[PDB]
């Protein structure tokens, strides 16, 4: 059902974290992380997280892991390996996987788990909140509160990223 | 903090974000607000050894709305038993 | 490095540092952490060679993994009690995650094996920056956050700690790896009596750094590296060979010099809580450290090794290296045992 | 019904990028002195079906790439990508109302890197994986200027939904207060699209066949659309008329069809930057005048009194 | 004055793009702090109600505060309607 | 659900156009006819740093539209200008340290 | 232009967000009464349901405040067809 | 507590895990802290989201910034180190064994 | 000759119209003949939901004047 869509899309959150997690070949690696980017995007977007849903896709897939793709296109791997040769690989995504669908498998016949700890296997909506009938969004107030609010971690924020353009001139010049 | 330099100077720098209760744009509330208030108004001065114990009631609401653990529970209970009757034809649910 | 770039490299290291130690917001706090940690990289890596690079890199991978778990914990502090406020938390999951974290970013055993390696692998200013002011940060959040560490745990890092620093050290001729497990040795005093008394924490983690600071000033002034190359001090400055046997003394903790009043005092507050065996244990295991302290005193000061002919031709040059603060260092590393109730200034 | 509606969107836009290789050719052609398609259908009309059926029967010659996955993931990435930066568009209404449209199409823009990417990995080769870098080296630095002319545009606008830039420009195209804004703009996108004067990808390898190559082709063509569609809404609004939203698509289909005959007007009267020229304009042309006009449309709406409503 | 007049005049015909940006740069910093409609900015934004008014219990001694929204006490915003 | 279905539909049909790009009739009835550094420049390494860094600053200046409908303007507009100006600098000190250089 | 037409579409927002604030007691008021008549619903089928179950008091509280608690969705739309928990839920987010 | 919850910590341990257990590729370990990061931002923006805690959403954003700017630092490490061996083993980081 | 181009021109701009105009015709034909509802915020979807349970057909797009009062 359409009211699972969040626990489904934790789900292939998962699966895509023992794909890259289990490392292959860095390129493959990076596809999984990707795609994990992609569905922990919609798991935000359906908490009612629009911009925040959209920044993981402009500045986390579209911005660090293009460069990520960049440098290992350079420096790391030019030609993947094929995906799930090597053993130990193999291994850990089948071990990765087994572990996952086990959770999967019990909560959703339970409707409730305990692995370690005790969750609700009820659905996620269930803890949604019932009444908003406000004229604007709420995660676009808090962000943007950023200008008025957070002087000081603007200041901090702003401080640090020039001196990442510093240090990494200072780091490559070699 | 270590250096209590906020308080020293009567500046600002982080204190605004570390409770949801507090001044939010436009006057919107968190979800817990008034469980947050309680908890703080009865915990404020008398030292977290002190509070841990004579502040046990508000504090455990507090968490009950953050997660809202024993409300989940409760409706597992009884959607669990309503399966059994339908499993067993004893109830016919309304429109 | 352009002279004004590493001021504002330093000044940038400062900060993060002060962000955290002043932040009510562990928000705040995590961006000292990574602001801290984007700053000191450039230091370790501005001699340009494989084992510079290296060792900044084994920092970051170390220091990087630890900021995630520290983050981990804040989020799930954030969870069970919905507030951000630096101060004791309130999950004991969240409170060993931070826990583990602050022990992977101070060195502590059993997540010591960076700190010797990455000290080896940097120049002597950028060791001694490493070993004193890196530790502020974690220290002043251990202070606020005692309440809800799991007594076994940090005990259990502090034991760890002072063994691994001990005998980690008897096996070393490099100086810089000497310092190293001499810090994660002295790091387990500074742990050990935090449930107890975090104000003698801070005392030892204050005498801690006169002393280390002390060192690598006296080692710097002549560019020495290795346990050879300082036992020809003798023979060109003996007054630094004086310096240091007194300054290793005080950091082996003999009386009646200053480096014994942070284990006379954490002994103390130990035995008040009933807490005997341990400080004895403590206290034995201590002369590990003497031990090495000892033998670097035996080939610096209390005899003269060989020379060479070469030396003769530093007779005729004087010591410019800057030596800031190191006649004032000297004396509070070793004189101060008389003034210790001043320790009460900390409270 | 609302199937209906995607697939009218979908095949319009497909042979919309088909007969733009017609179009193309004869305005070249006839700034060339010369005609352009003229004899394989009235006016080369069937020019750009005997195009797309040669290329489809044609061999598919793929060496033996280091990644099949890869092989086939760079096309779809494009293709699909690239009909997706459609769907928000307001013409007047959009297939979907985002309320972040604005962002979506900025987020959504930015991955179709990857598919420069991937293909340079899957090439097998590193001349062709250094002509990708090269290629997404120029990509990445002119989406630096493109978000922050947008950013500053929606500083007058309000919001970043799409529609809301029809009701900012309802007395006045916004080219007017922010043609300074609109010259780069227009130019980035020129150098996003990989068009000239910023055709590096084809004027160095000159220093994919069949299908592949065609989707790939349709791909970049449908981007070129887009892109010229994107300019016409955000500086030269098209007013909208509730019981006539045709006249609104006739007005704002003919700017953006002008706009896009502009792409090949450039194209035939200029020679190509160098590589390290087109990086020069951006980092220190571009970029310092965005910058200021950045700092500029912050300050303008406060100091005259003229900022925008959120709703 | 002159020399600087000398230097502007050598930056103007070298350097025209980097004269422009820092001509705005200036501006777009100094021109808040002079212009008289920067006031307004405030009051506008200040006069939109994103949330409900909540009203007042009447104790008897509030002679300011409106009984009724068409009663002349009270904020008006008869400055923005001519604005 | 319309947006999963226009991406369901945009990403399907680029799918089905490039299997069937690939797999047509051929009418032909005989057989047919690594992890190192890369030689590229230091110099393209830092243009990706260099566009992630200012990408970070750009995701900052993207809440400026919704921060200029607060009250606070005088805080606003001084943290706006802030972090473009140091933006400016961070690009100030590329150039200068010929970050920005194509030769050599 | 800008400035005038921005003026314009503020006061044009202001006269929008009035006619809300006109209509928020009625909404407010209609939105009450359909909460309180969901809660006491599903209390009558929690009576029924939870006839033979040792130990369970129908309608007791998890809270220790006797202060009203907004309930959550589950509480709400606990036991009612996925349709509507689904447009209750994800409605406003999936809209378009 | 809720389902997600169950995967977003179990996304963190697979990741952690993966990030404490090395193959050769720097590279690929670098992948596995960035996995730790997205975890978190996820974890943080739904317990932020689901709460309402208004002034605590920009949160999530000021984490992507700084971490990302911590992984280019971790990548220019990485070019260096490959420049120096001519991969990015992490094998060959062991001079300072002694 | 130079309007020998127009054609194609012509061509492609019906091309480009029909996305346009199908789109708004399909929306007066789902929504009663009226302009599709935006609601980009809550208030808007409280209001929605609202007209879909007045409707008493379990439809947002069809309205109820004076005569239900
Ligand atoms: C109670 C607990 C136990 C006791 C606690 C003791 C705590 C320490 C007390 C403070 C110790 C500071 C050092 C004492 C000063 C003596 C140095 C001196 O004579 O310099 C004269 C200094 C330069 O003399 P010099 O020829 O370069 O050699 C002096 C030493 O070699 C200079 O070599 P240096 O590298 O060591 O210089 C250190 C100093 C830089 O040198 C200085 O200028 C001394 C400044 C001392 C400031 C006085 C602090 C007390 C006031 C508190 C406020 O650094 C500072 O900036 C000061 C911190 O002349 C001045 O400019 C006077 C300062 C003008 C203001
Ligand atoms: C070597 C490395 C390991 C270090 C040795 C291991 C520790 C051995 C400890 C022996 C037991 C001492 C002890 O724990 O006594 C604790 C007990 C505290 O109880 P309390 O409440 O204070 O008073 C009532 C008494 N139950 O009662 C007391 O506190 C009384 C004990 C007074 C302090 C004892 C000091 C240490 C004794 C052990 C060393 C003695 C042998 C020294 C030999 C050295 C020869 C060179
Ligand atoms: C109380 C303890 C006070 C400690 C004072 C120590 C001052 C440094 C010792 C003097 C040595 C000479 C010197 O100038 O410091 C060396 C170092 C700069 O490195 P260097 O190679 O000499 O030249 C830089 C060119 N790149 O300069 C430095 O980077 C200073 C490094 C020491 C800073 C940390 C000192 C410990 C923390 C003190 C805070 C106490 C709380
Ligand atoms: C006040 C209350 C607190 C009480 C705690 C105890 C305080 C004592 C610790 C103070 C700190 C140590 C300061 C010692 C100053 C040393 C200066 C000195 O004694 O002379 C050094 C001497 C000079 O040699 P030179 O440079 O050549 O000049 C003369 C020309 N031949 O250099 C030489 O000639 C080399 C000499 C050979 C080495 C002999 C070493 C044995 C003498 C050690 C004296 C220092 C004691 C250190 C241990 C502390 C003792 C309690
Ligand atoms: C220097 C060379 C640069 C070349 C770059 C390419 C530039 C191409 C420019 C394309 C745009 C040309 C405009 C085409 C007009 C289309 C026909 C039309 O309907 O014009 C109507 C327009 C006034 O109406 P309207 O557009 O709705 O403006 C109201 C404000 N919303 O008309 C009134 O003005
Ligand atoms: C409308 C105009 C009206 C005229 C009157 C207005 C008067 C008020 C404005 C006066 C401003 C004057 C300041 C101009 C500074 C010019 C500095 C300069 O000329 O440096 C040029 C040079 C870079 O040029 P390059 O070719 O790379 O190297 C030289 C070798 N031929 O050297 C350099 O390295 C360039 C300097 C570094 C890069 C600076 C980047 C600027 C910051 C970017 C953002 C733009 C400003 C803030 C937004
Ligand atoms: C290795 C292969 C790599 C290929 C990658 C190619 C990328 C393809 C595109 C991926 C799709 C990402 C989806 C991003 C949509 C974000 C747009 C948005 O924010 O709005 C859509 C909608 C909310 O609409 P909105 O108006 O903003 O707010 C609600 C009403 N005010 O929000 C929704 O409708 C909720 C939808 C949730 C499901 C999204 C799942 C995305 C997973 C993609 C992987
Ligand atoms: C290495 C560089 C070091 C630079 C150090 C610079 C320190 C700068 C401190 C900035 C914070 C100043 O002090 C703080 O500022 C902001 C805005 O001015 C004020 O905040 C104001 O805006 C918002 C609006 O709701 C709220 O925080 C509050 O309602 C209001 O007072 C704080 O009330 C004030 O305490
Ligand atoms: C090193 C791997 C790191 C992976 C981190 C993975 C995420 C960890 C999730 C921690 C959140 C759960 O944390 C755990 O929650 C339960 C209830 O919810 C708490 O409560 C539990 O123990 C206490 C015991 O007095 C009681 O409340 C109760 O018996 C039980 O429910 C635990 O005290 C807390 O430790
Ligand atoms: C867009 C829809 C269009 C629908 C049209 C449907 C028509 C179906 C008939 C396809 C005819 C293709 O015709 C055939 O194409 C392949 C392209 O690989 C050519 O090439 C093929 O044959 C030659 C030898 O003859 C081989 O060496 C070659 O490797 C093989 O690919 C053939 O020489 C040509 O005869
Ligand atoms: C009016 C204020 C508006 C706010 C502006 C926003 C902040 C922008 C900060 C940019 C600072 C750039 O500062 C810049 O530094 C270099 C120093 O090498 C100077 O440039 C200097 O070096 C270059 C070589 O690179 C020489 O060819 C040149 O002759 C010399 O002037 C620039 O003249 C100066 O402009
Ligand atoms: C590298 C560091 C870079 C830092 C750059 C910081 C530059 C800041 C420049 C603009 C700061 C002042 O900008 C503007 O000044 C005027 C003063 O007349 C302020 O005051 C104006 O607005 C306020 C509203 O709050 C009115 O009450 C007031 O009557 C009006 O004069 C504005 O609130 C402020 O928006
Ligand atoms: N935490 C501890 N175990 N010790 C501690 N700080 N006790 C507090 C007692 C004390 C002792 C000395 C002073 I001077 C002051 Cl003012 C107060
Ligand atoms: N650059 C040009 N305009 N001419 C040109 N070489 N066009 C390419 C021809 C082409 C490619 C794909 C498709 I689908 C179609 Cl129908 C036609």
């Amino acid at each position: 059902m359409m009211l699972y869509i969040v626990f489904i899309l934790s789900v292939i959150f998962v699966m895509g974290f023992v794909g890259f997690s289990s490392k292959p070949s860095p390129i493959y690696g990076g596809l999984g992380l990707i795609v994990s980017g992609g569905v922990g995007c919609g798991i935000v977007l359906n908490f009612g997280g629009s911009f925040l849903g959209l920044m993981v896709f402009l500045i986390y897939l579209g911005g660090m892991m293009v460069v990520f793709g960049y440098t290992t296109a350079m420096a790391t791997e030019q030609y993947p390996e094929i995906w799930l040769s090597n053993k130990a690989v193999l291994g850990a995504f089948v071990t990765g996987l087994l572990m996952e669908f086990f959770m999967v498998y019990y909560v959703l016949k339970d409707k409730e788990v305990e692995v370690v700890f005790e969750f609700n296997g009820l659905g996620d909506w269930v803890i949604y909140d019932t009444g908003d009938s406000g004229f604007f969004s709420e995660e676009a107030m808090g962000i943007a509160a950023l200008y008025s609010y957070g002087t000081w971690l603007v200041i901090v924020t702003g401080w640090s990223l020039l001196i990442g353009v510093v240090v990494i001139m200072e780091i490559t010049r070699g | 903090p270590f250096f209590d330099v906020q308080k020293r100077l009567g500046v600002d720098l982080d204190r605004w974000m570390t409770i949801q209760s507090a001044e939010q744009p436009h006057k919107i509330p968190s979800r817990c607000h008034a469980f947050e208030k309680e908890w703080i108004e009865c915990a404020h001065g008398i030292g977290s050894i002190r509070a841990e114990k004579e502040c046990k009631i508000e504090f455990e609401d507090f968490r009950e709305c953050l997660l809202r653990q024993k409300t989940m529970k409760r409706l597992h209970a009884i959607r669990r038993q309503r399966e059994k009757l339908i499993k067993e034809g004893k109830y016919t649910p309304p429109p | 490095m352009n002279p004004i770039i590493f001021i504002i490299i330093l000044l940038t290291i400062m900060l993060g540092t002060i962000i955290v130690m002043i932040s009510s917001h562990w928000l705040l706090v995590w961006i000292g952490f990574e602001m801290n940690m984007l700053a000191i990289i450039p230091i370790m890596m501005k001699n340009h060679n494989p084992r510079a690079t290296e060792a900044s890199t084994k920092y970051f991978l170390t220091q990087s993994t630890a900021s995630m778990l520290l983050m981990m914990a804040v989020i799930i502090n954030l969870m069970f009690s919905g507030q951000w406020t630096v101060m004791k938390l309130f999950n004991p999951m969240a409170s060993m995650l931070m826990t583990m974290a602050l022990a992977m970013k101070l060195g502590m055993a059993p997540f010591h094996f960076w700190v010797p390696e990455v000290t080896q692998g940097i120049p002597l200013s950028s060791g001694l920056i490493l070993l004193t002011w890196q530790k502020l940060a974690p220290m002043s959040v251990l202070y606020q956050i005692f309440p809800s560490i799991n007594l076994n745990l940090i005990l259990t890092l502090s034991v760890l700690s002072i063994l691994i620093g001990g005998w980690g050290g008897l096996n070393q001729t490099q100086l810089r790896k000497i310092m190293a497990y001499s810090s994660i040795a002295h790091m387990g005093w500074m742990t050990a009596v935090l449930p107890y008394n975090p104000t003698m924490t801070l005392l030892n983690l204050i005498i801690y750094i006169i002393m280390t600071s002390t060192m690598f000033t006296m080692f710097m002034a002549n560019s020495t590296t290795t346990t050879l190359s300082l036992s020809h001090t003798w023979n060109k400055t003996p007054i630094m060979t004086v310096l240091i046997l007194a300054t290793l003394l005080s950091m082996g903790g003999l009386p009646p010099l200053s480096g014994f009043m942070p284990k006379w005092m954490i002994i103390q507050e130990m035995t008040k809580n009933n807490s005997i065996i341990l400080p004895t244990f403590m206290a034995i295991t201590a002369l590990l450290n003497l031990y090495f302290y000892m033998r670097l005193t035996y080939s610096t000061t209390l005899t003269m090794f060989p020379s060479t002919n070469n030396m003769k031709m530093k007779w005729q040059f004087p010591l410019m290296k800057k030596m800031t603060f190191l006649p004032t260092m000297v004396v509070l590393s070793t004189m101060m045992l008389p003034l210790t109730p001043m320790l009460s200034v900390l409270e | 019904m609302f199937m209906i509606n995607i697939l009218m969107l979908i095949i319009p836009i497909l042979l919309a990028v088909a007969f733009l290789t017609l179009v193309e050719r004869k305005v070249l052609g006839y700034m060339q002195l010369r005609k352009g398609p003229n004899v394989v259908g009235p006016y080369g009309l069937l020019q750009p079906i005997a195009d797309a059926i040669k290329l489809f029967i044609k061999e598919p010659l793929r060496p033996a790439t280091s990644s099949a996955s890869m092989f086939i993931l760079a096309p779809i990435m494009a293709l699909g990508l690239a009909l997706t930066m459609w769907i928000p568009l307001p013409m007047p209404y959009p297939l979907i109302n985002m309320n972040l449209g604005v962002l979506f199409m900025l987020a959504m823009s930015s991955l179709a890197v990857y598919s420069i990417l991937w293909s340079g990995w899957a090439s097998n080769s590193k001349y062709a994986l250094i002509g990708a870098l090269r290629a997404v080296a120029q990509t990445i630095s002119y989406e630096v200027t493109l978000a922050i002319i947008l950013l500053s545009v929606l500083l007058m606008s309000g919001s970043f939904t799409l529609s809301t830039l029809i009701t900012t420009q309802e007395q006045m195209w916004l080219i007017l207060p922010a043609w300074p804004l609109a010259m780069m703009w227009f130019i980035s996108t020129l150098a996003e699209t990989n068009r000239a004067p910023f055709d590096l990808t084809e004027g160095e390898s000159e220093l994919y066949a069949a299908g592949p190559f065609a989707l790939f082709f349709m791909a970049e063509y449908a981007n070129i659309i887009m892109m010229n569609i994107f300019t016409a809404i955000l500086f030269l609004g098209t007013s909208h008329n509730p019981h006539m939203p045709e006249l609104y698509t006739i007005n704002f289909t003919i700017k953006s069809l002008l706009l896009t005959m502009s792409f090949l007007w450039i194209r035939a009267s200029y020679p190509r930057f160098r590589y390290d020229q087109l990086m020069h304009l951006l980092w220190k042309n571009f970029l310092p005048l965005t910058l200021a006009l950045c700092m500029w449309h912050v300050s303008l709406p406060i100091l005259t009194s003229g900022i925008p409503p959120q709703t | 004055a002159e020399r600087v007049a000398a230097f502007l005049k050598n930056v103007w015909a070298k350097e025209p793009v980097l004269v422009a940006s820092f001509a705005i740069a200036g501006l777009a910093v100094i021109l808040p702090t002079l212009s008289p409609y920067t006031k307004y900015s405030l009051m506008i934004n200040r006069a939109t109600p994103y949330n409900y008014p909540v009203p007042l219990r009447d104790d008897g001694n509030m002679p300011d505060v409106p009984s009724h929204p068409q009663d002349p006490q009270g904020p008006s915003l008869e400055w923005l309607k001519r604005l | 659900m319309n947006l999963m279905l226009a991406l369901l539909t945009n990403f399907t049909l680029a799918t089905l156009l490039v299997i069937i790009a690939f797999w047509l009739p051929q009418l032909n009835v005989y057989s047919e006819k690594g992890s190192a550094r890369l030689p590229f420049s230091m110099k393209f390494f830092l243009v990706a740093i260099t566009f992630l860094l200012f990408d970070l600053e750009i995701a900052l200046l993207l809440p400026l539209p919704w921060a200029s409908q607060t009250a606070n303007l005088n805080t606003m507009l001084t943290m706006a200008l802030f972090l473009i100006i140091l933006l400016a600098v961070s690009l100030a000190y590329e150039w200068t340290q010929k970050g920005l250089e194509w030769t050599e | 232009s800008m400035m005038k037409w921005n003026r314009e579409r503020r006061r044009l927002q202001i006269e929008d967000f009035e006619a809300r604030i006109a209509l928020m007691p009625l909404l407010q008021a209609e939105k009450d009464r359909r909460v309180l008549q969901m809660l006491r619903e599903n209390l009558e089928e929690e009576a029924t349901v939870m006839k033979d179950v040792p130990g369970w008091k129908v309608g007791e509280s998890v809270f220790h405040t006797t202060r009203w608690v907004t309930p959550m969705m589950g509480e709400l739309y606990g036991l009612r067809a996925s349709e509507e928990v689904l447009s209750a839920t994800y409605g406003f987010i999936w809209y378009t | 507590m809720s389902m997600v919850y169950m995967n977003i910590m179990m996304a963190f341990t697979v990741s952690l895990v993966g990030l404490l257990m090395y193959r050769s590729h720097l590279m690929s370990s670098l992948l596995c802290l960035e996995g730790m990061m997205l975890s978190l931002f996820v974890m943080a923006a739904l317990t932020i989201l689901n709460s309402h805690f208004t002034l605590a959403s920009m949160m999530p954003i000021i984490l992507l910034v700084f971490a990302a700017c911590e992984a280019a630092l971790g990548l220019s490490l990485l070019v260096m180190v490959s420049n120096t061996y001519g991969t990015d083993y992490v094998q060959n980081l062991n001079l300072l064994q002694c | 000759m130079w309007f020998e181009v127009l054609p194609g021109i012509a061509v492609m701009g019906v091309c480009l119209f029909i996305p346009g105009m199908a789109t708004a015709r399909i929306h007066r034909f789902s929504n009663g003949g009226k302009e599709k509802r935006v609601a980009h915020y809550p208030y808007q979807w409280y209001l929605m939901e609202r007209d879909r349970r007045v409707s008493g057909v379990n439809r947002s797009y069809v309205s109820k004047g004076l005569e239900n009062i």
